[PDB]
């Protein structure tokens, strides 16, 4: 972009290789990129803004507050007990298979 | 960046896998609640015969 | 904030739980066909027992 | 020497995130989360408490579970190595009975 | 400064990994989000009966 | 029809658009009255400014929480799952495989549960009679194996 009115320009980057490109050669599409395409940027916000509906956000927020308030110790106990039980069960893998 | 890398590692191609996980979980839980009465009967009455 | 503190509190106890759950789940996961055939045969035998 | 990102570059980065980042999925996820949490917050909390109690009770019986597994393994091994006797019984005893 | 901060975040977003993560998460519960909550309620009843 | 006021661009003449296009049926007659329920108003720039300011103040950094809610949650999720991606992936794959295996045989398993429930409910009342049966059988067999031959 030259500005926000609609003026463009072409920008060249040297690269790293020292092999001189002979005059008249064509740069392939593999290393050329377009400009902003503001319409695509604006249209990409449609799902993001559609996913911010206040009803769903508020319901999820209140539900998470209700579920996970003061439950750190409970979840820690669940994790410890299930780890111990599952380790003891998995120590008998050959026995279970037999 | 680190969180996105970890999430990509954990959720790389588990679309159908997690779909099957959730579907199986819900089906098993529903059928278990449907058949909870036989489960309770087994739990409460298996002890007598086995201990006998 | 609640999610942040829940993750901060339950993080140290998560790796062992994940490892144990993975191992025990794989114990049945690597024998799916055997487990299903066992369940079918047990269905037949238990039906015979219950009907009599 | 350096240069600030232009407005075009910033908007191009945001557009790349929006278009290549799978944004249209997010809403769906949120919707499903809503269906999980629609009027069931207290039920999920009490389920967490009950799962804690159930897992504690099961973990307290891990030694008995392992011993039962070992005992069943031994009995089933003996029965499997006498499966031939089992077949010979089931082929000829039912007619006699 | 605002553009620099947004660019610094955007360089860290890395949209490919975000795309695959979000695709997996959306396919995880695409058609069953009420089913999972009903299953949690059913498991709550089952635990209340079993404990 | 809904008469919605539209602002086409940053600096433009606002218009009134009858939003639903006509596809048949009854039509809007002359002298009709449209109430507030079936009209729309643009968003206005000051509402945008107020909402942006409100969200930035409410959900932004505070002296109590310097990094803010989103900063704290991303920090906790990055620290709380650093190195657990492979473990979580393996756990999820194993859980999915095991639960799918159980679900495919779910009907047979619950048929087993029902049949064993019938069996145990019909046999549980005679536990002492079973002990008596075993003891009497042992005695009856002892009645014929006092010697070797």
């Amino acid at each position: 972009y030259q500005d926000l009115i609609g003026n463009r320009y072409l920008e060249l980057k040297r690269g790293d290789s020292d092999q001189i490109l002979p005059p008249g050669s064509t740069i392939p599409v593999e290393r050329t990129e377009p400009a902003l395409d503001l319409d695509a940027l604006v249209g990409g916000f449609r799902p993001l803004f559609r996913s911010l509906e206040p009803e769903k956000v508020n319901t999820i927020a209140t539900s998470l507050i209700t579920i996970f308030q003061g439950q750190g110790g409970t979840i820690n106990d669940i994790l410890d007990q299930t780890a111990q039980l599952t380790a003891s069960l998995a120590d008998r893998d050959q026995a279970i298979g037999e | 960046g680190t969180l996105l890398d970890e999430a990509a590692t954990a959720f790389g191609g588990l679309g159908p896998s997690l779909q099957r996980l959730v579907d199986s979980t819900q089906a098993i839980a529903g059928d278990f609640r449907a058949n909870i009465d036989p489960v309770n009967d087994i739990i409460e009455n298996s002890g007598p015969i086995i201990d006998s | 904030n609640v999610l942040s503190e829940t993750v901060d509190q339950t993080s140290p106890h998560l790796s062992a739980a994940l490892d144990g759950v993975a191992r025990f789940s794989e114990t049945i996961g690597k024998r799916d066909e055997d487990v299903k055939k066992l369940l079918a045969s047990a269905n037949k035998v238990a039906t015979v027992l219950g009907d009599r | 020497s350096s240069a600030y990102p232009t407005i075009e570059r910033t908007l191009a980065g945001i557009s790349g995130i929006l278009t290549g980042g799978g944004i249209p999925n997010i809403e769906v996820i949120q919707t499903e989360v809503f269906n999980i949490l629609n009027g069931r917050a207290d039920q999920i909390r009490e389920f967490l408490n009950q799962l804690d109690t159930f897992t504690d009770e099961l973990n307290q019986q891990r030694e008995e579970i392992t011993r039962a597994i070992d005992s069943t393994n031994r009995l089933l091994n003996i029965v499997s190595q006498r499966n031939d006797t089992l077949d010979r019984v089931l082929t000829e005893f039912p007619p006699l009975i | 400064t605002l553009f620099e901060t947004i660019t610094a975040i955007s360089e860290q977003v890395d949209p490919i990994k975000l795309n695959e993560t979000l695709t997996a998460a959306a396919q995880a519960l695409d058609g069953l989000g009420d089913k999972f909550g009903r299953s949690i309620v059913d498991g709550n009843a089952i635990l209340a009966d079993v404990n | 029809a809904t008469a919605s006021i539209l602002n086409p661009s940053l600096v433009a003449s606002r218009v009134i658009q009858l939003s639903p296009p006509y596809t048949g049926g009854p039509t809007l007659r002359d002298g009709a009255v449209l109430d507030v329920d079936r009209t729309q108003v643009p968003i206005e720039y000051d509402e945008v400014r107020n909402q942006v300011t409100r969200l930035l103040a409410d959900l932004g950094p505070t002296p109590e929480q310097p990094k803010g809610p989103f900063g704290d949650i991303i920090e906790s999720f990055a620290d709380g799952f650093a190195g657990k991606g492979e473990q979580l992936n393996r756990t999820l794959r194993g859980l999915s495989d095991a639960l799918t295996a159980l679900n495919e045989g779910r009907g047979d398993f619950f048929a087993v549960v029902k049949s064993l429930a019938l069996f145990v409910n019909a046999l549980h009342r005679s536990d002492q009679q079973f002990v008596a049966l075993n003891n009497d059988l042992a005695q009856f067999t002892n009645s014929f194996t006092n010697t070797d031959q």
